[PDB]
């Protein structure tokens, strides 16, 4: 009717009708952007700027549309051109990520060249029900004697390290990482083999960087991948990172592979989620939190599962980190979290500055699931352990009268004095669950109770190489029945007497 | 009262003092109707990637290729300078309904069935001596609720007479229950 | 009557109507859309435009998308068949056992019961758990809280409650999750079909018979929108409400984590617009919480007992929801982290835990002076804590040694371990009735169990446990 | 929501075609006033920290410089001060 | 065209009414003729006397330590489960034998319970405990629930002065006792925030003192010309944590002529009504 | 480019282009007044409008008045010849001994280091002290907080640090004064010139000679506006990554405080009118820190 007018005059007007596909920013600022057009734009879809620069259909208001920028804003002026990807927000998944660290979208950074691609599994998915899911009936060996004794972590389970900063969170994780190297390399069977996911959020990158090359000093790459989001990259990525490790092990948890995935600072993925909140002018709570912290954490979280018979039978653990102020557990993000996982590894500053490592506390560190995730061999240990521990951590308030009080008191001051320095361990160095179940049986057996507490380093390491050398039959004999009957329990009394003959210590 | 509201009293006020009503009005009715049926000068009028003087050149080439007043150029330019384009439409809506106003009212009424010329030429009759409003152009409707008797609502909000079966029925039935 | 989708943000969707608009709280389901989307009207804002709230994530949705009003609220079934079943928000079986054959459907949203048909009538709970069978009388046909943070044993209290008391019922029963942990449920429907409390049968040709169970089941969990959160609780009244109107039945409900009603609405309001008040939370945050409670009551026709657990944020029972909470409860119950760490479980502070059921003319004189003996020897034991922790006991007189002695005694006796605690625990449980409770707390405050260390009273049930745990420990 | 120059006083000059807009930079007129404060349409050029004087006698600072109006703080009370008084620089 | 107004007289002696007026109980209408304005100008400084006339609580700290009078405005102040209804429930089971032996409407003692935020089952558990005392047929309630709106919640204590006023005024005496006073104010909240109006502190508007002294105002002790009537107020607040530093505790402290506090500390050590007669005062 | 002003509030100037719009953090400078006025982008709006924080006072500004795009952020300069100097946020010399006659500038918003190009091998930092060497041993690429005021002898193992360093491992310094008293700069410049931390020999036509140093100085003085003391570490972060990247050495950074940056940050979002978090603190508050403290 007159558009042979705007022809003329605009001189480019026919190009910009198709607002359905292609769309014109508007504003810029605080992460956020505004764009006229893309109609025909879902929400939570991926969008593409013009200098290569992506971002997330937030918001989809009457006429503009709200975008939440995966970068800094200066990639993106007023006036540039907005593409549809035409397709949610997704990564890739698979194999091919092992042994790779990528930004939170798959984006490869340590120079090696890019990642293969699988369907690309969308990222914020729903996660399973009532039916499919599974009960937890198998552990999963982190390598720590206290953990793996007396706070045992399944394999479909979501166990959460609370504590405050330099207190061994990242030497756990790491742990957790480096004992699973020859469970894989000796199984070859997928259905056995545990993978595994760490993510840093906002993690300094020399310390990622050291990580890394730790791992890849120990050869722990093969079966796990990394996701980085350090303090400079932007609050979008920190907060997306955590659901793209989430959507690495789906794969495995719906393929029927195990895995388990280590967010090593969720402290700071709310920290985002209350900026990019702010930003947006939404009103604040408590502590400037929002109320979509709880459905945040939670979307993540819950996603952690066994499945079942029917689908599969695959697993997925979780080990989310948080880091506390002054030990306060009755704050608000730590609450959240402890009323979502299934249990608590507490760590503390006190014990850390004593020279306790790993300085887990025990009775404030629990676990739902219990001795359902633990063998039989080492379910006859623990417990005492735990039993005896118990009676120490009770009595140990008059421990300053040992001389007045009776032998009974006396004993289990000893008794525990010994077990505490036995759950002792050095950094990147592990245990099997073997060599974890003769220390502990050595420990409950009174074999450390007149012995002195400085020399359990050197008796332990003499002893773990002993039956390294010659009771590998007991070893593998305890690996493979899951027990000990009387048969490999007396047999392992006698190479116990066998070295405390042999070798000479202070007591 | 509204920012279209302020705009087209200024314009019906000022296009009844000096260049005239109608023509501003068909001015106003054109640029509607082709808002309405071109839907790319929508898309102009909406758009932000047009420059303010790409818009003031193309409002002036349609005023010279169109029957134009300036009244109505001076009312784009302002709405240009005050980011107030959009609101063309609602400008002319406003612009539209006083002097409709102004000359005769349209009234909503409304009966069981179809009635008869006979008592539509009564009912338009009574109406027109009940108004004393030289011009009326009504509407015909169809709710059963008031049973046949013609209701109707003279279109000036404050008058709803309520000439019905039911509604008097049940006030006065409401009124005879009251006590003693 | 179809619409248009406008304007989405999160939770929240703007749909454009041409005709005639839908009335507010009525239901719409979205069709260009993969699952069955459902949107719950919520406002009216003019130019033919609705504001409504989604019952499932909003990822995948257009401006453009068509709508398609049902013209009533949402509906969900009712029935002998709902029973032995688990039930989402809308309704759909998420058992994987087939779907509903209910004959009616009711309302999610319906106007609670008026002031005559009302029915206060006092009675007594046997849970088997000495704190409350004392010091907190449970009443049959009323509410109950149990208020408390995170870790502290909510969850548990209340299976051993359903344990204690639905098993021992006959009635029927149902049970509501809002923000609860996925494991849990599974757990609780398999505990169900274990106890038989759920009877699921496998008929040839994959059907199912569930006839034979006594409690529903309704789970919105924290993998799922706020609105698809606040409007679990309203299901299971709704449920409820069918069984005490209609059955006449005398029912149990329920509910774990009420708290999040409130919290989906402080993450919804924002969105829908309001203004927010103190703590982000609604204006709405009393009204939209009678709404539920005043839906909850005894009446002429049946009887709903009430079990809600409370969340606590921060450990700060000043908060304006549990503050607003506790003014709607026949009986109360306050679990403590100070009391949790010291291995105490349940983790009940009797002083902030109370009732309405405790006066000398529902429970008897005996009955009513030991609980007010305990309360104030535990009051006179809390008033000396800061001398204790200043100066030391030694500072003390001797009838304060005395009340302290008894009240670290009596705080170790009011500790008992269940049966759903023993996979953690290892312990079997112990059912305390409420004559052996009295005679111990009795002769507790009289001074007949002075002689006895202090450890012999934890974890012991009666006074004959504790008597045979002092004689062991002796050696 | 509605600026100062959009008001109906203004407009029926801008319909109307008048271009008196040789008000200077150096005049404005006062459009709101309260608690010490007042609102005025002009002055495009005026500094910000700049003194300007009223009708009255009285004086005042001008500190928001804004796209539509300027603010600007009174030293005195705003009883003088109304309805498009002038406001003239220093 | 009418302004908010209530039914008066002793039509409601005996029932229980909503905010509006309109029963619930379930048994008959209202028989009242005469309407009143719900939101009202108190009496001024000429037409009211001094106190001189003892309000009879049924306790014993009460009347010795913390005397009332007719035409006072004494504060119910304490935690939550203290006795704050017991104790106007006493007070209102004290009146049935100092009106049952007399037939002076100048010396029978009627009284209003308003009820702001209570649930019904409460409500019902508070009617049956008078009806086995035969404490009804000098007493109305106006029950202003959780499920009733907040305009409902928000009129309930002006309906009840309302009602008072006509004893006010026609020579007798009267009583009011607001119940759960910190709901109103709720509801206020909640009003002016649903209505965009801004709030103030704790999310409250600034005129929550306006709204209070229009209340308690209307309570007073009329001359010897305007009848000799009296509207005696006792109404009651929540208080957590004892923090009576706050908003409402303190606004409402210092807008009344005594104070009548209770601890939870009093109450479990044994002393019950657990009174604190130091800080309470009169 | 060029734009022109169109609001002024306190230190937030919005400005407005007709074509070609800037991106953010970059600088523009205003025409038609003394005192040369800077300007960094923070924000678009809309309408070809941008947002800008001031580094200096805005009295005495217009709207209408004239305005330049750089093209770049604010642009430092570096090399040997910053040595011994003293330079404002903006790199001018505020020492009055001459302008920094450079052969090289950088912006002060950089990138940080990738993932791989990170050294994975932690090694300490010989500095020659010996209670620092034996119970709080330094790490190279490492960040050391320091907590005394006066009286204690701070000064003293700063120029320390910085002597020992220099001899022994070869590297430059910098320090950085973020909102510091006036006084207390010229203190800090003349114990410099004292203890030879820096060479100032005269030349006979007058001019200077910033001969062998080892501290270049980078000061956003208490007099200076918030984005000045926001964006005076980053212009001695890039100053030493000069250093870092190309001479190839082991550097210093001393920070007079680091307070005042988040102090200088809360301000700059109080202005642009971001909500403020729990304790006044602005939203950006990690983010900011880490954007400073990963490079
Ligand atoms: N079992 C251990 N044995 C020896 N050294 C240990 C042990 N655990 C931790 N350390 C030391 O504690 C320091 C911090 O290590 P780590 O990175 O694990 O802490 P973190 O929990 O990640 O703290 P943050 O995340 O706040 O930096 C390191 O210097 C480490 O060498
Ligand atoms: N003199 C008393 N003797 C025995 N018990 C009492 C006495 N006074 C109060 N109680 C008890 O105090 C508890 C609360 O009763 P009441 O109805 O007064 O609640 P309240 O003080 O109004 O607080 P709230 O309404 O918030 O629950 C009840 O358990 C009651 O039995
Ligand atoms: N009867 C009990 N005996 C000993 N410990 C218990 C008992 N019940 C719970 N605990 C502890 O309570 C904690 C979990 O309580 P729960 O109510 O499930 O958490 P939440 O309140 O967050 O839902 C566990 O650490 C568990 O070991």
């Amino acid at each position: 009717e007159m558009s042979r007018l705007l022809e003329e005059r605009i001189a480019g007007w026919k190009t910009q009708t198709s607002t359905e596909e292609v769309g014109r920013v508007v504003s810029v600022g605080d992460g956020i952007a505004r764009l006229f057009g893309l109609e025909g734009v879902q929400a939570g879809e991926l969008v593409e700027f013009q200098n290569g620069m992506t971002g997330m259909a937030l918001n989809l208001e009457t006429d503009n549309v709200g975008v939440v920028i995966f970068g800094d804003d200066r990639s993106v002026l007023e006036g540039d051109s907005v593409k549809r990807t035409g397709r949610i927000v997704d990564v890739p998944i698979g194999p091919g990520l092992l042994g790779r660290v990528v930004d939170a979208l798959g984006n490869p950074i340590d120079g090696k060249g890019p990642i293969p691609a699988k369907e690309r599994r969308r990222v914020e998915l729903k996660a399973p029900g009532i039916i499919p899911r599974k009960s937890v009936h198998e552990p999963m060996m982190t390598g720590l004697k206290c953990v793996d004794a007396l706070v045992p972590v399944g394999r479909g389970q979501r166990e959460l390290i609370i504590g405050d900063r330099q207190t061994g969170k990242t030497a756990v994780a790491v742990d957790a990482i480096i004992n699973q190297k020859e469970i894989n390399d000796s199984t070859d069977d997928e259905s056995k083999k545990l993978y595994c996911i760490y993510v840093a959020v906002g993690q300094k990158r020399s310390t990622v960087a050291q990580i890394v090359k730790a791992l890849e000093q120990r050869d722990a790459m093969k079966y796990t991948t990394v996701v980085a989001a350090t303090a400079s990259e932007a609050a979008p990525l920190q907060f997306l990172a955590p659901y793209s490790g989430c959507a690495m092990g789906e794969w495995f948890r719906d393929s029927g592979r195990h895995c388990v995935i280590i967010y090593d600072d969720l402290s700071k993925q709310a920290t985002a989620y209350r900026q990019m909140s702010l930003l947006l002018r939404r009103p604040p709570g408590r502590e400037a939190y929002p109320g979509d912290v709880f459905y945040l954490h939670s979307r993540l979280l819950e996603r952690a599962a066994k499945m079942g018979d029917k689908s599969g039978g695959g697993s997925l653990t979780a080990l989310p980190v948080i880091e506390t102020q002054a030990g306060d557990v009755s704050a608000y993000i730590p609450t959240n979290v402890i009323s979502i996982t299934d249990g608590q590894i507490f760590l503390e500053t006190e014990l850390f500055y004593k020279g306790i490592r790993p300085a887990i506390n025990v009775g404030l560190s629990v676990s739902r699931v219990g001795s359902a995730a633990q063998v039989k061999a080492m379910k006859q240990v623990a417990g005492t352990m735990k039993l005896e521990l118990a009676q120490y951590r009770e009595v140990a308030a008059f421990a300053q009268f040992g001389s007045d009080l009776d032998a009974s008191t006396r004993q289990l001051l000893t008794r525990g004095t010994a077990l505490t320095e036995l759950l002792k361990q050095r950094q990147y160095s592990p245990m099997k669950n073997s060599v974890q179940v003769c220390v502990l049986y050595c420990g409950v057996k009174g074999y450390l109770d007149p012995l002195d507490p400085k020399e359990i380093s050197r008796f332990e390491s003499l002893f773990i190489d002993y039956i390294n050398a010659n009771h590998q039959d007991i070893l593998k004999t305890i690996e493979t029945e899951k027990e000990l009957s009387e048969k490999t329990e007396a047999k392992l009394r006698a190479a116990v007497d066998e070295f405390v003959a042999m070798n000479e210590f202070k007591k | 009262q509204t920012l279209e509201g302020r705009y087209a009293s200024a314009l019906f006020r000022v296009a009844k003092k000096k260049n005239q009503l109608e023509k501003v009005y068909g001015d106003l009715e054109s640029v509607r109707n082709a808002l309405k049926d071109s839907s790319e000068f929508r898309l102009f009028v909406d758009s932000p990637a047009v420059s303010v003087q790409q818009k003031l050149d193309v409002l002036r080439q349609l005023v010279n290729r169109y029957k134009f007043d300036p009244l109505t150029g001076n009312l784009l330019t302002t709405l240009v300078e005050n980011k107030r384009l959009p609101m063309l439409a609602r400008v002319a809506d406003a612009f539209d309904a006083m002097y409709r106003k102004e000359k005769g009212e349209v009234k909503c009424l409304v009966t069981s069935a179809k009635p008869l010329s006979a008592q539509q030429q009564k009912e338009i009759v009574a109406a027109l001596q009940n108004r004393a409003g030289t011009q009326a152009r009504l509407i015909i409707d169809y709710a059963v609720s008031p049973q046949i008797m013609g209701g109707l609502v003279v279109r000036l909000g404050e008058q709803v007479l309520d000439f019905s079966v039911a509604t008097r029925l049940d006030r006065l039935q409401s009124q005879l229950l009251a006590p003693l | 009557n179809h619409g248009r989708i406008t304007q989405v943000i999160g939770a929240v969707v703007d749909v454009h109507f041409d005709e005639q608009l839908p009335p507010i709280l009525n239901s719409l389901e979205v069709q260009g859309h993969t699952n069955r989307l459902v949107l719950e009207v919520a406002q009216h804002l003019g130019e033919n435009t609705v504001r409504t709230i989604a019952m499932d994530a909003t990822e995948g949705l257009v401006r453009g998308q068509k709508v398609v009003d049902t013209g009533a609220p949402i509906q969900v079934p009712v029935g002998v068949e709902t029973l032995g079943r688990i039930m989402n928000v809308i309704g759909e079986p998420v058992d994987e056992c087939g779907p509903v054959p209910a004959k009616k459907t009711y309302s999610i949203h319906r106007a609670a019961p008026l002031f005559a048909d009302q029915s206060t009538e006092p009675g007594l709970l046997q849970t088997g758990i000495k704190v409350v069978d004392l010091l907190a009388p449970y009443a049959k046909g009323g509410k109950i809280g149990l208020f408390g943070g995170a870790g502290v044993g909510k969850t548990v209290l209340i299976m051993e409650l359903i344990n204690n008391v639905a098993n021992k019922h006959g009635g029927f029963s149902v049970f509501a999750g809002v923000g609860e942990r996925t494991r849990e449920g599974n757990d609780l429907y398999h505990e169900m079909m274990t106890t038989g409390v759920i009877k699921r049968k496998k008929l040839e040709d994959g059907k199912f018979d569930f006839t034979g169970s006594k409690a529903a089941l309704v789970y919105g969990q924290m993998n799922e929108p706020p609105g698809a959160r606040a409007r679990v609780a309203l299901t299971a009244l709704s449920v409820a409400e069918y069984f005490r109107d209609e059955q006449g039945q005398d029912v149990l409900l329920f509910i774990d984590n009420i708290y999040r009603f409130t919290q989906a609405g402080s993450e919804v309001s924002a969105l829908l617009g309001r203004i927010p008040s103190a703590v982000g939370y609604q204006p709405t945050l009393a009204t939209d919480l009678g709404q539920l409670q005043e839906r909850i009551t005894t009446t002429k026709k049946g009887s709903i007992t009430s079990v809600q657990a409370v969340y606590v944020p921060a450990d700060d029972l000043t908060d304006p929801a549990p503050a607003t909470t506790f003014a709607h409860l026949d009986a109360t119950t306050v679990l403590s982290r100070q009391i949790a760490e010291l291995g105490i479980y349940p983790a009940v502070d009797p002083l902030d835990s109370t009732s309405r059921m405790l006066a000398p003319e529902i429970v008897g004189q005996e009955h009513y002076d030991t609980a007010r003996a305990t309360q104030k020897l535990l009051q006179d034991y809390k008033s000396l804590q800061d001398i204790i922790a200043i100066l030391g006991m030694d500072e003390l007189s001797e009838e304060d040694k005395l009340v302290v002695s008894r009240a670290r005694k009596i705080q170790r006796f009011l500790s008992q371990p269940f049966t759903v605690a023993e996979v953690f625990t290892g312990k079997p449980g112990r059912f305390v009735e409420l004559p052996e409770t009295i005679k111990s707390a009795q002769t507790i405050l009289r001074g007949e169990c002075d002689d006895l260390p202090e450890m012999a009273f934890y974890m012991c049930g009666g006074l004959e446990e504790v008597r045979s745990k002092a004689v062991k420990m002796a050696q | 929501k509605i600026s100062p120059s959009e008001m109906s006083r203004l407009l029926e000059e801008r319909i109307a075609g008048w271009k008196t807009q040789t008000s200077t930079e150096e005049v404005g007129r006062v459009v709101s006033v309260g608690d010490g404060i007042a609102r005025l349409f002009g002055l495009e050029g005026v500094q910000a920290g700049e003194l300007v004087e009223f009708q009255n006698g009285m004086t005042g600072m001008a500190l928001n410089l804004e796209t539509d109006n300027v603010g600007v703080v009174i030293f005195g009370d705003d009883r003088s001060v109304l309805e498009g008084d002038s406001v003239k620089r220093t």
